RNA sequence: AAUC
RNA sequence: AGUAGUAACAAGAG
RNA sequence: UAUACCUCUGCUUCUGC
């Protein structure tokens, strides 16, 4: 277990922040599992990474048959926003 | 004792005031030789660089060839070299953190001064961004 | 023999009249 | 350092003396200037590039007007009230 | 496999003069530099992200084949799976003080092979080299 | 000059993508304008493609709704991007990976293709890139003097082929006006020298941090190198 | 008969 | 008190 | 102030190359 006497000093924000991190890397290694092997080049944004990433996987499952017509419209929605 | 013990051996050198910090400056260098056994750091220039061309003669072309290897690693060295550190300095916050968070304080305080070397990925800018952020007249942090 | 035996040592180059 | 004792053993003049000085410095780091570390670069980036020499002359430029922080201070107490307090740096000059 | 199936000799007390030469500590399946395993990893494990595609792929295309092969219907996180293969492809050369012993699954065992004062025959089990003999 | 021409005749789009491009090589795009024109023209032929090109439930061709395209735009792309769309759809369809990174791949083809913008003879630099790929990608090549050398298997309709060789034209009549188009025949090629200069601040602290008899840090770095120092 |  | 030894702990905080 | 015979803490009040 992490040292807890973090909690009562007021650095307590820095947990928050970590989590913060923690979710969007964890996130990146879910569409990126070479992230744990060899460390990712590029120096472009991490968001556009994991677009482009999650856009191929969906067309090419929908293409192959893996991904179905109504699950397909509902992915290119949701990156859509994006 | 550390700090006296230091000037303790450099007191008999030059003293002068950094126009930089307005601080107190003691140079030993190129001072008198010393009379007694007590420690000194009174080291002549000259002694030096003829015992650095004496390793130059002996071994022959190491200098500009070890130079070569380094520089050239330089070029290829990311900025995440700094992460594999111990307990660092973190001047935005004055506490001792870890290397990889104290680099990420930095890197996100000089975003915000407009530095985004550490973006390219090399060292060289992001080192080339410390320097220059010395010029900077006011230099903006994050405080939560 | 065992280890712990002077006779596990080798019949070693031993001189003769 | 077995090969080195080897040659510096049986290298040595014949009838004459090898000696071995088991040897230490005291007062390593208060003595050694930076401004002779920045010497010992300049030398050694002599053919290498400007930018280069330019590069390793910071790192010793910044410990040669380098500023040391005097850790946390000192702590006073009255052993009669049975008290205790921490003096930070700045405010060391603050107590008679 | 290697300590089950080999024999031992006899040990024998006497002085052994012992060499620090740099030796491999651990057998590979087929030596590699460090760049040329981590795209072999790649290859096996991560194929989308690997990259620019070098001649090393065309090289080793059968040992990537039969890798896939074995490490087909395991539920092991991959980054267990590239460590291992990291293991048994990139070198581990270190200096280790030895005396008429000097390949790797001899290396292995070295401790248990000779001190200053004694010396112990081992046959270790398995398969050796050709080249090694 | 180019570096305003650029501005009125692209959009931000074709601009951003194009020095993100030539930032990967460490190629600056101000000093070297004409190599971000190179880049600029031959990422627009590839949009224009795959603009108006289209693909339904059935997986035929058709002008337009749908949200899946007929084909993919590689090129443009940051590069570890780029590679891994390349693998991902090599794998997939189950063909092998090109050796060179590819601009196009056509959904309805299954096949890769190479874009090239070239100034004199397009025929010339159709042979001289057939000798890498050989049979890898369907080589499609374009000139500004309206001559053009497509693949064998020809995908490009007439309609399609038009809109190319339009815009080919009316940019290198936009150059010619301006004296603009003297730029790009020239050649252009200088050295990428590493750049690390000290400021105002860092160089007033090297200055004091000299040994005694010494002005400024200049005659300190002159005297290590010229003087010799031996007895 | 080594280098890695 | 005691631990300890060039300065601390012998509980801290809301 | 009061809740507080309550609540949280045990390397995170500075551990470098």
């Amino acid at each position: 277990k992490r040292n807890r006497s973090i909690l009562n000093t007021d650095q307590r924000n820095m947990i928050l922040e970590e989590q913060c991190y923690a979710k969007c890397c964890n996130l990146f290694e879910a569409c990126f599992n070479s992230a744990s092997y060899r460390k990712p080049v590029g120096q472009h944004s991490m968001l556009e990474a994991m677009a482009h990433r999650l856009r191929m996987d969906a067309r090419l499952d929908y293409e192959s048959g893996r991904m179905s017509k109504d699950d397909f419209e509902k992915a290119m929605a949701h990156l859509g926003e994006i | 004792d550390t700090v006296i013990r230091t000037h303790e051996y450099s007191n008999k050198g030059k003293q002068y005031i950094s126009d930089v910090t307005g601080c107190t400056m003691v140079d030993p260098t190129n001072g008198p030789l010393p009379e007694d056994n007590e420690p000194s750091a009174y080291a002549q220039l000259d002694c030096v660089l003829e015992a650095l061309d004496r390793m130059d003669e002996e071994h022959p072309g190491l200098f500009q060839a070890a130079s070569q290897n380094a520089m050239e690693t330089l070029m290829v060295t990311t900025v995440d070299k700094l992460t594999q550190g111990r307990q660092t300095f973190d001047w935005t916050v004055c506490r001792n953190q870890p290397a990889a968070t104290a680099l990420n304080t930095t890197i996100t305080s000089f975003r915000l001064n407009d530095l985004n070397g550490a973006d390219k990925g090399g060292l060289i800018p992001f080192c080339q961004d410390i320097i220059d952020s010395l010029d900077r007249p006011e230099m903006t942090f994050f405080s939560v | 023999y065992s280890p712990t035996s002077p006779s596990y040592s080798p019949t070693s180059p031993s001189y003769s009249p | 350092l077995s090969n080195a004792v080897a040659k510096m053993l049986s290298n040595c003049p014949p009838g004459g003396i090898s000696m071995t000085v088991t040897g230490d410095n005291t007062k390593w780091n208060e003595c050694l200037n930076p401004r002779i570390f920045l010497a010992m670069t300049e030398r050694i980036t002599r053919d290498s590039p400007i930018w280069f020499r330019d590069f390793c002359s910071i790192a010793p430029v910044l410990f040669s007007n380098k500023i040391a922080r005097l850790g946390k201070g000192f702590m006073i107490t009255s052993k009669t009230k049975r008290l205790k307090a921490q003096i930070p740096c700045p405010d060391l000059f603050s107590i008679p | 496999m290697r300590l089950d199936n080999a024999t031992w000799g006899r040990i024998t007390f006497g002085p052994v003069e012992r060499v620090r030469k740099r030796v491999l500590l651990n057998p590979l399946t087929k030596e590699m530099p460090p760049d040329e395993a981590s795209n072999v990893i790649m290859e096996i494990l991560f194929p989308k992200e690997a990259g620019i595609p070098r001649e090393s792929t065309w090289i080793h295309r059968e040992l990537i084949k039969e890798k896939r092969e074995k490490l087909k219907g395991t539920m092991i996180t991959p980054i267990v799976l590239a460590y291992m293969l990291e293991r048994e492809l990139v070198a581990r050369r270190r200096f280790l003080p030895v005396a008429g012993a000097t390949s790797a699954e001899f290396i292995e065992m070295l401790h248990c092979l000779q001190g200053e004062n004694w010396r112990q025959i081992y046959h270790p089990g398995g398969n050796k080299l050709t080249e090694s003999r | 000059s180019m570096d305003t021409f650029i501005t009125r005749n692209f959009q931000t789009t074709i601009i951003q993508k194009a020095k993100n491009t030539m930032a990967e090589f460490s190629e600056d795009p101000e000093l070297q304008p004409a190599m971000l024109f190179n880049i600029c023209v031959h990422l627009e032929v590839c949009y224009v493609i795959s603009d108006m090109n289209f693909l339904d439930e059935e997986g035929k061709a058709y002008t337009a709704q749908n949200l899946r395209p007929q084909y993919e735009v590689i090129e443009g792309m940051p590069r570890t991007i780029a590679w891994m769309v390349q693998r991902s759809l090599a794998q997939e369809h189950g063909i092998e990976t090109p050796k060179y990174l590819a601009d196009l791949f056509d959904y309805k083809t299954k096949r890769f293709i190479e874009v090239g913008i070239t100034k004199g003879l397009a025929d010339d630099y159709f042979w001289k890139k057939k000798e890498k790929l050989g049979n890898s990608m369907e080589l499609m090549i374009f000139s500004y003097n309206q001559d053009y050398s497509l693949s064998n298997e020809s995908s490009l309709d007439e309609e399609g082929k038009g809109r190319v060789l339009s815009r080919l034209t009316e940019l290198q009549a936009e150059l010619s006006l301006k004296n603009l188009w003297q730029v790009l025949i020239g050649e252009e090629d200088v050295e990428k020298g590493i750049d690390f200069k000290l400021g105002q601040t860092i160089s007033r602290l090297r200055d004091i941090s000299v040994p005694a008899g010494f002005s400024n840090f200049e005659g300190m770095r002159s005297y290590i190198d010229n003087i010799d120092p031996k007895g």
